[PDB]
């Protein structure tokens, strides 16, 4: 099978501060990406029987099937798109050691024999779900959550760099991982650190996309995008929101809530299909893990739980930091009375704290935030427990 | 105080003011480089995808051209009630997938003795004849129906389960090893078992044992496959199984995850057809099923009825010498230390499943890679119990 | 040759055409048409159809072996949501309902004068009441009046009730309202009777399941057809009640509900009035004291007035005589208000 | 992106949360100078008399939202409609106030009377 | 090709049918066929092309009806049965005696009994005597749920009893069998009930088919039920 | 006229979703609901041209790509823009001046001046 | 052999003395014209329709589908039962001969009178009065249509599907005069609607909602007599009670 076909991870400039080694690296990374336009473009300009009959057999246009069966070298069982399915046969031209059940053959309009499979058939939804620029946030950008990034790393990224140590213990390596935690506190950008490191084929998938409106169309959307997954290994499988079909199995009544049941023990029977020691994880996130269904994350299928609590005063005052690290603050600011305030604060909080902070800053026609500043910029950002007296 | 709209004057000042000498150069550089990678981008584009064609030298150009023209494409179809066709009435219902439902004729290829109800028919697209039966093909390497011959878990791998596993012993060996006992007895042999208890508890492992012990391949089948895609012919998948099986020596079918298909069209014609080839079929014969699931009344009524499915085997949480007893069996194949606790382990999680005990070892392996130590030690597996299960309050008021 | 192809194109408008929603236009001649068929087709646009009238997702008629499109037409022609016809129209008139001047009033101050006499509002310069709620107790007259509005309109009256509006499928009741406030707004002046506005306009609450949500999803469209982001213009709004305390505050505003018309229980004159409409019809009372039966307080609607006129008919007819008198309507008096209660004294 | 709700208590925590939503904007109910401007604003295109005082009209809303001080004026102007004229004065604004701000009341005094 | 015949509409017989190809067609005429049973829902082999009813096809599997197994041979001889035999006596002489001297109850006018009603505690060997019944008999068997039907939503009233009584009487040496008491919010027994009143008591005249009741217990008795015709035989 | 109505006896086109241009003479493309066909390029359109996840037309039944069509929008949601804008400006709005300043600080500030 | 089958749909709208458009069931929509000798008059809106398959013209008028539900209890037999079979009910059958045959048989007499024909009245009693039984009776003696409904039976899981078959009962009722709706166990559906309530509580005071304005609403009934049976009127709603 073809490798991983990562983003394209443009290299990062480390000064980031607007002076000029930000200008040599950023010209540099310029005059390469300008030699290599020169290049593809003057290899275009420079230098220029069977085939053509065979493709006068195949006729115009040619049609898309998924095979299913094959019963004899020279007869299938292939289905168009539509959902109905032909016993067709195989002309000769057509490679056969590449026929697999769930391929894509191509079929004949008339009398639909296949006469080609198609290695590539990503439809749309599957491809856009495929990432192929990088997030810019790395785990730098990540404050705090030192055991949750060292436990992602452990699972989507030790087996992937040197893997000795997993089959010198003798344990399988993690087959899956779940983030969860209050909303906001970092699910999704670990998610975006992990694809920004990665050296594997990240999908992000939203999980209510898997969802489709026609029958069988969602079944068949997960196991395409797992195919392409295990095509395309090493690969990563980043449900996000895995809540949105993850929610607890009840009897269903409804079609639709047939075809969501249908969807979701697809795609568990999927997680089921691939063994641990392939090079296929998959990563989901949820603000609901209470109700999820109790099979999803049995211990079989996602070993790991990997919790996201609100950040603690030094994890916050981390993320303040990270976030402030681009603010011209003045002298006065503290920061600590901000983290000091027992409340709910978590990473997105704190991050539109500094937004809101700078806002004040603006509406003071002046560039340089204040400690003034982020006080009314907590009480204005903060929305909404005990009477005051009862606990002291 | 009224916040202040931003002038276009304080907008101006705003942005030059205090700003980097190189920052103009910066940003036209940063845009200029995101259209430089989107030209390589666009001019890159077209990859070929060069089709399944194979090398010439097996392109018998002709052939194709006339089995282009001769051969007719035939749509699969679904068939039904045979409408007492008898020579008289040879007409069938045949349900073509997402199109539609038609009663057709045989071919002249075809013979009635062949074509039933429930296989897949071959239907041309003029008349709709039925032109080829199709069996499904099935004996499914490419998914579900293990069809492992010997596993290799055995009697010394299960651990905890000892009267589980000597009702087990009992109900699919005694018969099967000594059927001249129950022959003198006086009683026809189990008929089967129900192996319910709670998930995770390893029934199956059981039953892949004794099956290692009785040296009779074990058929594990799952339930969620045969809802999934794969329905309709289920009916024929268990036949065709059920035949080998008949064909293969002594055997032990285990339907786990049977709960998905006991809870009905397609489905219910997948347990009618059990029942005929297993009251049809004579109870005497050595292909002695092995129901399992968690759910002890999911299960159709018709099902454990006797002269069917007989006795119910109770699996349940193992015990404290159950639970180190796994712990020794998971450690075996992992690189620990000779003087672990597991006693202590064992006692650290109640009522924990063997899933979770699996999981537990797991953990300790990953936390002895944390400290990147070649040997996981008792704290290790102390931290992964910790941490796997529960998921001051009982240190400061218990004592 | 012009007069010949000007028929051929005529002609190529004949029926049958195939219904399709134009999606976009791509061209001057050219657009992408959505046919009802279940595909989407790249197609010409006839010459003579009117450009600005080819709005998107607009119903355009479209050749029944190309496609292409021969014709557009009104916006919400294939409404789900039907109109009230001519012969649907109620035979109830303003005179038929006694008493109620006020609630007359008020109801045509915001259903009837301004689409009459707009240059009345607009001298002044005030917008005009745009919804009335019709609240009270039961059977005191408001589906009457509503009726009656009905009959003495030259609007487009769509009646519904509330409880039509819930459907079985999920998002078919917003989708509903949405479909009748659209056909109002793209048909003329037009009135929107809901009946029973309470089956889904009751105040909104934490819901905790499916249904619930669904249903308060329906009384939130109906707030945003009628006071959201596109304001709607000449829509009049009505809807009646039986408990105003439990519609949601948000539907009980002006804007939404301008004015909250109640519909009391007919007090002497108002009772007076209403047996005189009512026995209007009737036959001679010989001198029986209608006066004083008006006159004993009794807590009655309208409706009941008209159960006593009905059961002194229904006694006449029984014994035989088609001249009321006392003895009768007395009889059918008692029967109608009889209010037995029999409870226990010890709550008194 | 802009969003509007008259229940934000019952709106999920992860779509109020901010990042998604920022600065969550409160609509009070209007104060006694802004229901001025409000009245002032929706009396623009009206035929006020001379002498009419919109501060006294105002202080007679307390706690009434834009909406109903827009069918206070939509009132007053009806009651100058029933007339047949086209002026509207104080007293057509006082009736207009009462009318719109009519509300349901605890009719029972001992209901009242629980609370000190 | 087969389609699903909706409903039959008078002129004289026109009848609007659903093809397996999801379109709804109208029909002046009803085919080549004859048009006086024509069931509102039996499967109709139309033309392909013209779409007339050449001829009638055997009607189709009702779901939780083929679900229902029928079992039809319970092989049952009465010796199956032990301790019983006041009881067997008693449902011999109230389902099958009235079932060949019929003769003797038109005599008398009145009608036979359309249902016998058991009760006692589990495991007692009602179920057994309702299969020997049906064996002694050769009628169908139908072991319809008591616990399961008070579950399964609304709808568990006119659309499974109705569903097991209805085909029942086609292959009708029949005894249809009600098991473990049931409730004889609280709203979907009530309907379960009431389809059970006003269904039982739409019973045929030969009654060539009965209903056995069998029950837990005494306690919870409805009078609409325990009355004479839909449960008065009580054993 | 004529030529019209020569034009209008031809039949209409698909429409469908270019996934990829597989080679410089095959394109694959969706077409709802027929499905996936590889369709070649007539002389007209370059293929260059032919990005993925474009809408195209594609003859009457021989599928030859031949025309690209604008990027698809479903009408459902191609009607939320607000072609036709609402008439109601800030001086129609009584109160609110903090309320107006700090939605501008979200919705025009951003938009207008980024560099800020 | 020579007939072909016409296409079935609903007309939607009127364009003008010829062009309608007409929706085939579960398919598409179409302008079509009409067959040269028909009543145009009477094709209304929702109409339903036939269409020839070639040529796509209003082929023939059809009644309106009936509801499976609505079909199965309208078409249950009364079993003809006489008023012999009652006993001991005199004052009160004859009463409810009055408030319903007496429109069915001599509208004409209550038009002089000065009254509009009562349009339904109740029935409650203990369980096994008869009045199933005395509504059974007048449905055989006015030799009428009659949908014998119970109450508790149109009941459904899905939210709005009780309101419909209710809809649908009184839609057929309206197009088959002269019609008597019995609705058995009115308790059911009838309750005194109150706040608070589960959604199921909701779900039913919809239901008695639709009822009420299906009997008294802005559409008015005619030749469509009802009788409720219940056995504990007290707790029916005072609306539903009210005249
Ligand atoms: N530990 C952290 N350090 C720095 N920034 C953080 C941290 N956690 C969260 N943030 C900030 O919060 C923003 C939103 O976080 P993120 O998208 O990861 O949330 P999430 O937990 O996945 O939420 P949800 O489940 O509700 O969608 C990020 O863009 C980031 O700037
Ligand atoms: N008694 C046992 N001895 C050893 N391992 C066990 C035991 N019970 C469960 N397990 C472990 O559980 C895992 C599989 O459990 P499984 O048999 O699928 O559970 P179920 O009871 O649901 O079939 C295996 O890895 C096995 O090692
Ligand atoms: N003002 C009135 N004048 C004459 N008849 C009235 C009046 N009010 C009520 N009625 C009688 O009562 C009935 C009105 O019922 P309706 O208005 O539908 O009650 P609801 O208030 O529940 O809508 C009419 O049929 C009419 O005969
Ligand atoms: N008198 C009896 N003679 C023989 N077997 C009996 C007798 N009574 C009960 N049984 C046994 O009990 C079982 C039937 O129980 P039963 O009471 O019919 O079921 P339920 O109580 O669930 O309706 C059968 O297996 C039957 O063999
Ligand atoms: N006058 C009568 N009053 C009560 N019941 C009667 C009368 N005449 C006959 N019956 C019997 O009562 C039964 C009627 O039941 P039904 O009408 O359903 O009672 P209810 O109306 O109370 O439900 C009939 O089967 C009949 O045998
Ligand atoms: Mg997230
Ligand atoms: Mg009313």
């Amino acid at each position: 099978t073809k490798g991983p076909d990562a983003a394209s991870k443009l290299p990062l400039v480390t000064p980031h501060t607007q002076c000029r080694l930000k200008l040599l690296k950023l010209e540099r990374i310029k005059d390469y990406l300008l030699m290599e336009e020169e290049f593809i473009r003057n290899q275009e300009q420079m230098k220029p029987e069977e085939r053509s009959k065979v493709d006068d057999l195949r006729g115009t246009p040619m049609s898309v099937g998924t095979l299913e069966e094959i019963i004899d070298d020279n007869h299938a069982i292939v289905s168009t798109s539509v959902g109905s399915e032909h016993y067709v046969s195989i002309l000769s031209f057509v490679d056969k050691d590449l026929l697999e059940p769930g391929c894509s053959v191509l079929l004949n309009h008339k009398v639909h024999a296949v006469i080609g499979v198609l290695m590539d058939d990503t439809d749309p939804l599957v491809t856009v779900m495929k990432v192929e620029k990088a997030p810019q946030e790395t785990y730098a950008d990540i404050g705090g959550l030192d055991n949750q990034i060292q436990e992602i790393k452990e699972s989507v990224e030790l087996p992937l760099t040197h893997p000795e140590y997993y089959e010198e213990m003798g344990i399988k390596p993690p087959k899956g991982v779940i983030l969860y935690g209050p909303p906001g506190t970092g699910k999704t950008l670990l998610a975006k650190a992990v694809a920004n490191q990665t050296s594997a084929t990240f999908l992000r998938v939203v999980g209510s996309e898997l969802i489709q409106k026609y029958l069988g169309d969602g079944p068949k959307l997960v196991r395409e995008l797992f195919r392409v997954a295990e095509e395309h290994a090493p690969s990563i499988v980043f449900i996000d929101e895995i809540d949105a079909i993850g929610t607890k199995r009840y009897d269903s009544n409804s079609g639709g809530e047939r075809e969501i049941q249908r969807t979701m023990l697809e795609l568990l029977n999927q997680l089921d299909g691939f063994d641990s020691r392939g090079d296929v994880k998959v990563i989901m996130a949820t603000n609901r893990i209470e109700t999820l269904d109790p099979a999803l994350i049995r211990p079989g299928r996602i070993d790991r739980k990997i919790e996201f609590p609100l950040p603690d005063e030094k994890t916050k005052k981390r993320i303040f930091q990270i976030h402030t690290s681009r603010m011209t603050l003045a002298d006065d600011v503290t920061l600590d009375d901000l983290i000091m305030a027992k409340d709910d604060l978590s990473g997105a909080d704190i991050k539109a704290i500094c937004t809101e902070a700078g806002l004040m800053a603006l509406r003071e026609r002046r560039m340089k935030v204040t400690n003034e500043d982020f006080k009314k910029s907590k009480e204005n950002v903060l929305y909404k427990g005990t009477p005051e007296g009862l606990y002291l | 105080k009224p916040i202040r709209a931003l002038d276009e004057g304080d907008i101006a000042l705003l942005k030059t003011y205090g700003q980097s000498t190189y920052s103009r150069q910066i940003k036209q550089v940063e845009d200029d480089i995101q259209q430089l990678l989107k030209k390589i981008n666009e001019l890159t584009g077209i990859k070929e995808s060069d089709t399944g064609l194979a090398p010439p030298a097996l392109w018998d150009l002709a052939a194709d051209k006339q089995t282009l023209q001769s051969e007719q494409p035939l749509q699969v179809a679904r068939c039904t009630k045979i409408i007492n066709a008898d020579s008289e009435d040879p007409k069938y219902i045949i349900n073509v997938k997402q199109f539609a439902k038609f009663v057709v004729d045989l071919s002249d290829q075809v013979a009635p003795t062949d074509i039933e109800e429930g296989m897949r028919v071959g239907v041309d697209r003029n008349k709709y004849q039925i032109h080829i039966p199709l069996p499904p093909k099935i004996d499914p390497t490419v998914t579900m129906m293990q069809v492992e011959e010997k596993p290799d878990v055995t009697y010394s791998d299960v651990g905890g389960c000892k009267e589980q596993i000597e009702k087990l012993r009992e109900v699919v060996e005694t018969p099967l090893l000594h059927p001249e006992r129950f022959v003198n007895l006086g009683i026809e042999p189990p008929k089967g078992v129900l192996l319910f208890g709670p998930p995770g508890t390893g029934k199956t492992l059981c039953a892949r044992a004794v099956a290692n012990r009785t040296d009779a391949c074990f058929i594990r089948v799952i339930g969620s496959e045969l809802v999934q895609k794969y329905v309709g012919e289920g009916a024929r998948m268990v036949r065709e199984l059920f035949e080998m099986a008949r064909t293969k020596k002594a055997c032990l079918i285990f339907f786990d995850e049977i709960d998905a298909i006991g809870g009905d069209n397609e489905v219910q014609r997948t347990m009618l057809e059990l029942i005929n080839q297993l009251d049809g079929f004579d109870p005497r014969g050595n292909i002695k099923v092995l129901m399992a699931t968690n759910r002890p009344d999911t299960l159709d009524p018709a099902l454990m009825r006797p002269g069917r499915l007989d006795r119910k085997i109770e699996f349940s949480l193992p015990d404290l010498e159950g639970r180190t007893h796994i712990f020794k069996i998971h450690a075996r194949s992992m690189s620990v230390e000779r003087d672990i606790r597991f006693e202590l382990l064992a006692r650290l999680c109640p009522n924990s499943t063997g899933a979770e005990i699996r999981s537990v070892c797991t953990e300790a392996g990953m936390f002895a890679i944390r400290a990147r130590r070649k040997i996981a030690t008792e704290k290790d597996f102390l931290e992964a119990v910790n941490k796997v299960i529960k998921s001051t309050p009982r240190y400061m008021t218990y004592n | 040759e012009f007069l010949h192809a000007q028929e051929e194109v005529k002609r190529i408008q004949s029926i049958p055409l195939v219904i399709g929603q134009f999606l976009e236009a791509v061209d001057q001649n050219t657009a992408i048409v959505g046919s009802t068929t279940g595909s989407n087709y790249y197609v010409r646009i006839l010459s003579t159809i009117d450009r600005e009238l080819l709005k998107p997702n607009a119903s355009v008629a479209l050749h029944k072996h190309s496609n292409a499109l021969v014709d557009v037409l009104p916006p919400e022609a294939d409404s789900s949501i039907m109109m009230l016809t001519s012969d649907q129209k109620p035979d109830v008139m303003y005179a038929d309902i006694g008493g109620m001047d006020i609630q007359k009033q008020e109801v045509r101050e915001a259903v009837e004068l301004p689409l009459t006499h707009f240059e009345l509002y607009k001298q002044i310069g005030i917008d005009p009441p745009r919804g009335v709620l019709m609240y009270g107790p039961p059977g005191c007259g408001k589906t009457m009046l509503a009726k009656a509005v009905a009959h003495h309109t030259t609007a487009a009256f769509i009646r519904v009730v509330g409880s039509e509006f819930v459907q079985k499928y999920l998002g078919e009741g917003p989708r509903m309202v949405r479909d009748v406030f659209r056909l109002a707004k793209e048909n003329a002046p037009a009135i929107i009777f809901i009946d029973e506005i309470d089956a889904i306009a009751t105040k909104r609450f934490d819901a905790q399941t499916g249904a619930d949500r669904e249903v308060q999803r329906i009384l939130l469209e109906l707030l945003n057809q009628m006071d959201g982001f596109d304001q709607n213009v000449n829509v009049k709004v009505i809807m009646a009640t039986n408990r105003a305390d439990t519609l949601d505050p948000a539907l009980l505003r002006p804007g939404r509900l301008d004015r909250k018309i109640e519909f009391p229980l007919p007090d002497r004159r108002q009772k007076r009035l209403i047996f005189s409409t009512i026995t209007s019809k009737m036959n001679l009372s010989e001198e029986v004291d209608l006066e004083d039966y008006v006159a004993r307080p009794d807590k009655i609607s309208g409706a009941d007035i008209n159960s006593i006129c009905q059961e002194s008919g229904m006694l006449a007819v029984r014994e035989n005589r088609y001249i009321v008198l006392a003895k009768d309507f007395e009889k059918a008096y008692k029967t109608v208000i009889k209010k037995d209660e029999q409870e226990h004294e010890f709550y008194k | 992106v802009i969003m509007a709700t008259n229940r934000i208590d019952i709106l999920d925590s992860a779509l109020l949360r901010p990042g998604r939503i920022d600065r969550k904007i409160e609509f009070p109910p209007p104060n006694e100078e802004a229901r001025l401007d409000i009245l002032k604003i929706h009396s623009r295109k009206m035929n006020l008399t001379r002498g009419i005082n919109l501060r006294k009209i105002a202080e007679l809303m307390p706690g009434a939202s834009g909406a109903e001080v827009k069918g206070v004026c939509t009132e007053a102007g009806m009651y100058a409609l029933r007339e047949r004229r086209v002026h509207v004065t104080q007293e057509d604004f006082e009736m207009a106030v009462a009318k719109v701000m009519q509300k349901d009341s605890e009719k029972n005094m001992s209901i009242k009377k629980l609370w000190k | 090709l087969v389609s699903n015949v909706i409903e039959l509409l008078d002129v004289g017989k026109c009848a609007v049918i659903k093809t397996s190809t999801r379109q709804t067609y109208f029909l002046p005429v009803i085919g080549l066929v004859d048009a006086e049973k024509l069931k509102p829902g039996d499967l109709v082999g139309v033309n392909k092309d013209s779409y007339l009813i050449l001829e009638t096809l055997p009607t189709e599997y009702d779901s939780r009806v083929k679900a229902m197994e029928v079992d039809e041979r319970p092989t049952e001889q009465y010796s199956d049965i032990g301790g019983l035999d006041k009881q067997i006596q008693e449902l011999v002489e109230a389902i099958v005696l009235p079932m060949n001297h019929k003769e003797k109850f038109e005599n008398l006018g009145i009608q036979p009994p359309k249902g016998v009603l058991m009760y006692g505690p589990p495991g007692t060997g009602k179920t057994l005597l309702a299969r020997a019944c049906a064996a002694q008999t050769k009628a169908t068997f139908l072991k319809l749920a008591g616990p399961q039907l008070v579950q399964m939503f609304i709808g568990d009233g006119a659309k499974l009893v109705r569903d097991a009584f209805a085909l029942a009487k086609e292959k009708a040496p029949s005894i249809i069998f009600i098991d473990e008491l049931d409730a004889i919010g609280d709203r979907e027994v009530q309907r379960t009930m009431l389809e059970l009143l006003n269904q039982l008591d739409g019973f045929q005249p030969n009654t060539q088919v009965k209903v056995i009741a069998a029950t837990n217990r005494v306690d919870i008795l409805d009078p609409a039920l325990l009355r004479s015709g839909r449960l008065d035989r009580k054993i | 006229l004529r030529e019209e109505l020569q034009l209008l006896q031809e039949q209409g086109s698909y429409v469908g979703e270019v996934v990829r241009a597989m080679d410089k003479k095959k394109v694959l493309v969706k077409v709802h609901p027929e499905g996936k066909f590889v369709v070649d390029v007539d002389k007209n359109i370059d293929i260059n041209d032919v990005t993925p996840n474009c809408r195209v037309a594609l003859r009457n039944d021989s599928y030859t790509l031949h025309k690209i069509l604008p990027n698809k929008v479903d009408p459902l949601v191609s009607l939320m823009m607000v072609e036709k804008v609402p008439d109601s400006t800030y001086e129609m709005i009584g109160g609110l001046d903090k309320q107006i300043k700090e939605i501008k600080e979200v919705i025009e500030l951003p938009v207008k001046h980024p560099e800020l | 052999l020579q007939s072909v089958g016409q296409i079935v749909g609903e007309v939607l709208k009127q364009l003008t003395e010829e062009k309608f458009i007409v929706k085939a069931t579960n398919g598409p929509r179409y302008v079509v014209g009409c067959r040269r000798q028909l009543d145009k008059s009477k094709l209304k809106p929702g109409t339903r329709v036939a269409l020839d398959m070639t040529t796509l013209t209003i082929m023939r008028y059809l009644p309106r589908e009936v509801d499976p539900l609505v079909y199965n209890m309208s078409h249950e037999d009364p079993g003809n039962v006489s008023y012999s079979e009652i006993g001991g009910l005199s004052e009160q059958i004859r009463e409810l001969r009055e408030v319903i045959e007496l429109p069915l048989t001599n509208p004409e007499l209550f038009q002089r009178v000065g009254i509009i024909p009562p349009k339904g009245c109740l029935l409650y009693g203990p369980p096994g009065t008869g009045k199933t039984l005395l509504a059974r009776a007048v449905a055989s003696q006015l030799d009428c249509n009659f949908l014998k409904v119970v109450s508790s039976s149109i009941v459904d899981k899905y939210i709005g599907e009780s309101a419909r078959l209710i809809r649908e009962m009184f839609n057929y009722a309206r197009d088959h005069q002269p019609c008597i709706i019995f609705m058995d166990e009115i308790d059911a559906i009838g309750g005194r609607r109150f706040s608070e309530g589960t959604s199921a509580d909701r779900e039913i005071q919809r239901t008695l909602m639709e009822l009420l304005n299906q009997m008294d609403g802005f559409d008015t009934l005619h030749r469509v007599k009802m009788i409720m049976a219940t056995n504990r009127p007290d707790t029916l709603d005072p609306a539903l009670l009210r005249p």
